[PDB]
RNA sequence: AGGAGGUGCAUGGCCGCCGUCAGCUCGUACCGUGAGGCGUCCACUUAAGUGUGGUAACGAGCGAGACCCGCGCCCCCAGUUGCCAGUCCCUCCCGCUCGGGAGGAGGCACUCUGGGGGGACUGCCGGCGAUAAGCCGGAGGAAGGGGCGGGCGACGGUAGGUCAGUAUGCCCCGAAACCCCCGGGCUACACGCGCGCUACAAUGGGCGGGACAAUGGGACCCGACCUCGAAAGGGGAAGGGAAUCCCCUAAACCCGCCCUCAGUUCGGAUCGCGGGCUGCAACUCGCCCGCGUGAAGCUGGAAUCCCUAGUACCCGCGUGUCAUCAUCGCGC
């Protein structure tokens, strides 16, 4: 009885793989990560300045 | 000569007039009770805006080609209020339309080719062009400059 | 008469560059036909993000992109030709992807 | 603004002064020279480069 | 004769031979276009040629791409390269280049890209 | 459609929109003839790089000039006797073809109350409505003072060719009159030096003030 | 769905990535790299010293090829553990070095300094080293030592310059250290050679 | 263990601004007892601590620029992108049989696309500038005076904000301040107030036809196309995991016609009925279809913002959040 009911749609139904948030959770083709924490990795996707 | 040769706005009407004396077309009972769009606030304000309206779908069948339901219902859509909300692109109906095109195919102006929509016969072809053919002999008077 | 279709994807333009002048170089040894190499539209991924990463002070965005480069090569079926084509280095950053077509 | 770069103004002397001889008022004519006579990678800066050497040039002669 | 010439996203093809005179664009005529604004435009080169080298050769022009008048100006564009090109006759290209400069040349001319704050707006229009 | 037709192909022997050849037209005015462009010209709208130079409004042609001043009429600061002239409804800005036809419509009245060129109208329109003073503040120490200035002609077009425009989108707003009758009633009204031309009237004031601030 | 693909591979080669910082941070995480082959995924680790990655007889390796089979979920991982060629010319190794020095409550000017020497020592250009947070009090402090020539901003200081970041903690909470190192190969665009 | 429990004047990064600002510094020498000063100052120029000439200083570093990305012209290569380019060959429709138009073959013309290179360098001429730096003018050229638009934004401060995303010192609880679930709330309301949409109509409202995009996005997906319902939508389903299938049409504009200036033939708020859609469920707390309904407002004082060329205005479309939901944000 202490299982998070599982949510397939709403806020909580995505989750930031890294960080844990369940704020703005970006899915350009499905990254499922945090806005916050697509700044520190973008470079290490390969992702660059333009 | 060819639709292509000659204004729509004028050929759309004398499709319609001509169109008006074939029994195979005929507004039916709920056709004067209903606008001709979604995208329209009010009614039409003529009586004949049924024979215009297949005198346009015919017209496209001689341009496009094959075109089926949505992409008609698409050209006829068109801007709508909406309320404190700026105005918005939206979609004509859809049996209006449907029932015109099960009466040109009836009336064997045109014919289908399923999975990509509806062509025009050649008896189809033939007529728009003779009434384009008319209207340009015509036009060529009033205006020399189409003699060319 | 049945050909091969052949299309590589890579981030890297260079990468790409070498490995097609491996095939290409394999084209005119094994005395096979070979249309040039066709470059598509490089397709290109934009994402934006707001820098702050609170909600205070105005309002800064970082656009990223990447480029992803495709080319295609079609050749002919020589057995010949083809058996030679596995046997290419490829970088972990290029991707190959072959039809065999008639 | 249009200053001369100073880095440009620096390593024109060079080439005035170890092959006088090598250069004309043709900005064409210098520009394969200073291409050569350098590593230059950029070809904006090597056009830089060819206009202060045909620049030095043009001011040679004049005393 | 083949010509091209491009306009804002507007990209006209022109094709020209000898004919009666009669002039197509999209394989419409160009005297029954529906803008008249775009139609004076259309028909304004031309009119400088002189009716001899009108009514001399034919010439069909397909156009993509941009508005209605982006098309009528490419179309313009690709109608003076192709008949210059046809006669390559000087006099003509001094006439058109003391009519317009764009003739043979071209408008250059993009879109800005929209920025943050209000992008709909434009580059350059921000909040109060 | 007849008219349609008619008026694309009557101008073909290069001719001002459809009809007015400018030959016949005539600048009276000696400071205004080296800064008008009456340049034969088919369809008077160039896109060109007008605004990229000092003065590439010196080759703008005049009823371009005319079409442009009645394309941004609508909603700003001034508010001529308490009105916010603001043009909700289908603003003539972006929309080029409106204030053509609009312009064409206004040329036709021109014509057939005057009897004769509506260019030439305009033209005396603007000649009678070009102010010929104004004023600026000058300092020397901190103290401001009005001082009387002369104006370069190419700003004397500009103030007149605007205010007509003023005048005829105020005469046309909240009325039943359309625009194009309240443009030509404008020009025709400023053609003869009337005072109920908001552009003549308003030459007569700013005329004024600098009269009695020299 | 190829790009469903690229940032797929992608997104699961950093994750590893930070796991092994959490893991082989006292070993000195230097790189990783991975290749695919039908055999499977051999991933490629250069660290500071493998001595410690090894652990006793192979056993640390042993747990990372399992766990990381299953929780990244790759296909027949081998592990092929290497030495970083110049740690001095790794921003990130040398970085988590002198957090490491700080961390044993070395003072932070002697462990910036002779970290800086040992650097500039190994043929490196330029070094920049940043420390902020609290270094001597309960205010919070930012502290820079700077050697060598170093760009900072343009095209050239993203490509060139190895960058590292590295927290280290204390009993009165944690502290940054930037360093920025400039291998000796690289030349700036700005640099122009006579013949 | 955990806490979205406190502590941002305990931190780390991260962000806003100062500020794309012209600035900040050091090695050695010199001056002063000394805090410190010189360089880094003075005339001209720069977008600039950019350079030119003089100087008790000579050099160097960071910053600027150089660097990198997109657009604009050309050369080469590249073809399942494009084409009665030309195209014999075949078919069809019109016609005055001349000719006009559509489909297959067809080859690369040309478009499109992505790889390399050139082109624009004060390059040349005249003047200004001390003859220097540099500035102005002129020609030619697609493109000139940093070509244009962008990315990259230091030394330091703002105990600015962010510990309510991550990591995090101190302190509090630790069957509570931990976890799960239900229900409500996070909208509620006389208002002051920032930023948006619509209205205040001739420009309009209504009926048909005519010419026009690209950003992108598409697999519990885009969905043509067929069928039905006036519609919301319902049943089937081609193609497509992507130059190949679909979103897809543009709208703004004009053509032929009716209403003709009024709080109304404007405006739709508000209110009822029925029907449709997503989600287990949408009174609180979603959208849509048709009918009836018609609110204020007819230009708005003080005050005050923005913009300088494809720029401002007008018009629409794609995209994040998303099952629906924007007058939301970014882009075309």
């Amino acid at each position: 009885y202490n299982k998070r009911k599982p949510r397939k749609f709403g806020k909580g139904a995505r989750r930031c793989i890294r960080c844990g948030q369940y704020g703005p959770i970006i899915r350009i083709q499905g990254l499922m990560l945090c806005r916050h924490c697509f700044r520190e990795v973008a470079p290490k996707l390969g992702f660059r300045k333009y | 000569a060819t639709v292509y040769d000659v204004p729509g706005d004028l050929l759309v009407e004398r499709v319609a007039q001509r169109l008006k004396e074939i029994p195979e077309i005929k507004p039916p009972e709920w056709a004067p009770f209903v606008k001709t769009g979604r995208h329209k606030e009010r009614l039409p304000e003529q009586e004949d805006w049924w024979y215009y309206r297949v005198a346009s779908i015919l017209r496209r069948v001689y341009l496009d080609g094959p075109v089926g339901i949505e992409r008609l219902r698409t050209y006829y859509g068109g801007r709508k209020n909406r309320g404190h909300a700026p105005e918005k692109f939206y979609k004509a109906g859809g049996s209006i339309i449907r029932k015109a095109l099960q009466q040109l195919e009836a009336a064997g102006f045109v014919e289908k080719v399923p999975g990509k929509g509806r062509v025009i016969t050649p008896k189809g072809r033939s007529f728009l062009d003779k009434i384009a053919t008319e209207l340009k002999k015509e036009l060529e008077e009033i205006i020399p400059e189409l003699k060319k | 008469m049945q050909k091969a279709r052949i299309k590589i994807a890579s981030t890297n333009v260079r990468s790409l560059d070498e490995v097609a002048n491996q095939i290409k170089q394999i084209a005119e040894r094994t005395g096979v036909r070979m249309s040039g190499p066709i470059p598509l539209p490089t397709k290109r991924i934009r994402i934006t993000t707001r820098k702050s990463p609170d909600g205070e002070g105005s309002a800064t965005f970082d656009r990223w992109e990447l480029r992803v480069h495709k080319r295609l090569i079609d050749i002919e079926a020589d057995e010949r030709a083809m058996r030679q084509i596995m046997r290419i280095r490829v970088p972990e950053d290029v991707t190959i992807e072959i039809e065999l077509i008639s | 603004g249009k200053i001369r770069q100073g880095f440009i103004k620096r390593v024109a002397r060079e080439l005035v002064n170890k092959y006088p001889n090598e250069f004309t008022t043709d900005f064409e004519h210098n520009k394969k020279k200073v291409q050569e006579l350098t590593n230059v990678t950029s070809k904006k800066i090597r056009n830089r480069i060819a206009g202060y050497v045909t620049k030095l040039v043009r001011m040679k002669m004049e005393g | 004769i083949q010509t091209t010439g491009k306009r804002k996203t507007a990209i006209a093809r022109a094709v020209i031979r000898e004919g009666k005179g009669r002039v197509r664009i999209n394989g419409k005529p160009v005297e029954i276009i529906e803008p008249e604004i775009a139609r004076f435009t259309i028909l304004e080169p031309l009119i400088l040629a002189g009716e001899e080298i009108w009514n001399s050769v034919d010439i069909d022009v397909k156009v993509e791409g941009g508005g209605f008048m982006g098309q009528a100006e490419a179309a313009r564009m690709a109608i003076a390269r192709a008949l210059v090109e046809w006669t390559g006759d000087m006099s003509l290209k001094e006439k058109f280049m003391k009519y317009d400069r764009t003739m043979l040349v071209g408008d250059p001319r993009r879109t800005e890209p929209h920025k943050p704050n209000r992008s709909t707006k434009g580059p350059r229009a921000k909040r109060q | 459609a007849k008219p349609l037709n008619e008026r694309f192909f009557i101008p073909h022997e290069i001719k001002v929109m459809g009809r007015w050849s400018t030959e016949d037209v005539e600048v009276r005015d000696p400071s205004l003839k080296p800064y008008i462009n009456l340049e034969p010209r088919l369809l008077p709208h160039t896109h060109g790089r007008h605004a990229k130079k000092h003065f590439g409004k010196a080759n703008v042609h005049i009823v371009e000039r005319l079409i442009n001043k009645i394309m941004r009429s609508g909603g700003s600061h001034y508010k001529v006797a308490g009105h916010f002239m603001r043009r909700e409804h289908r603003s003539l800005n972006s929309k080029k073809v409106k204030a053509y036809e609009v312009v064409k419509e206004a040329f036709k009245i021109i014509e057939q109350r005057t009897g004769k060129n509506p260019i030439q109208v305009l033209v005396w329109a603007i000649e009678n409505a070009a102010p010929r003073e104004d004023t600026t503040s000058v300092m020397f120490g901190g103290i401001r003072y009005h001082v009387a200035v002369d104006i370069s002609p190419m700003r004397r077009l500009d103030v007149a060719l605007r205010n007509i425009a003023l005048g005829a989108s105020a005469k046309c707003y909240r009325n039943k009159m359309s625009f194009a009758e309240a443009l030509a009633e404008e020009i025709i009204l400023a053609a003869n030096k009337d005072p109920k031309s908001y552009a003549y009237s308003k030459k007569l004031e700013i005329e004024r003030i600098a009269e009695s601030s020299r | 769905a190829i790009e469903r693909y690229f940032i797929r591979e992608a997104v699961r080669e950093m994750l590893i990535d930070e796991f092994l910082e959490k893991e082989l941070r006292r070993a000195g995480y230097g790189g990783l790299d991975i290749k695919k082959t039908p055999l499977g995924t051999k991933v490629i680790i250069f660290a500071a010293n493998p001595g410690y990655v090894i652990g006793r007889g192979g056993r640390r390796i042993r747990e990372l090829t399992r766990i990381l089979e299953k929780q990244f979920g790759l296909e027949n991982p081998q592990i092929e553990v290497e030495e970083i060629k110049n740690p001095y010319l790794n921003a990130k190794v040398q970085a988590v070095r002198l957090a490491q020095a700080l961390e044993r409550g070395i003072h932070f000017r002697r462990a910036a300094y002779a970290a800086l020497r040992a650097i500039m020592n190994n043929g490196a250009r330029g070094v920049e080293i940043r420390l902020s947070g609290k270094l001597t009090g309960e205010r919070a402090k930012s502290i820079r030592f700077y050697q060598g020539y170093l760009a900072k901003v343009g095209n050239p200081a993203e490509t060139l310059v190895s960058k590292g970041y590295a927290q280290a903690l204390l009993k009165l909470g944690v502290i940054g250290v930037k360093v920025a190192i400039m291998p000796p190969g690289a030349r700036l665009p700005d640099e122009i050679e006579i013949i």
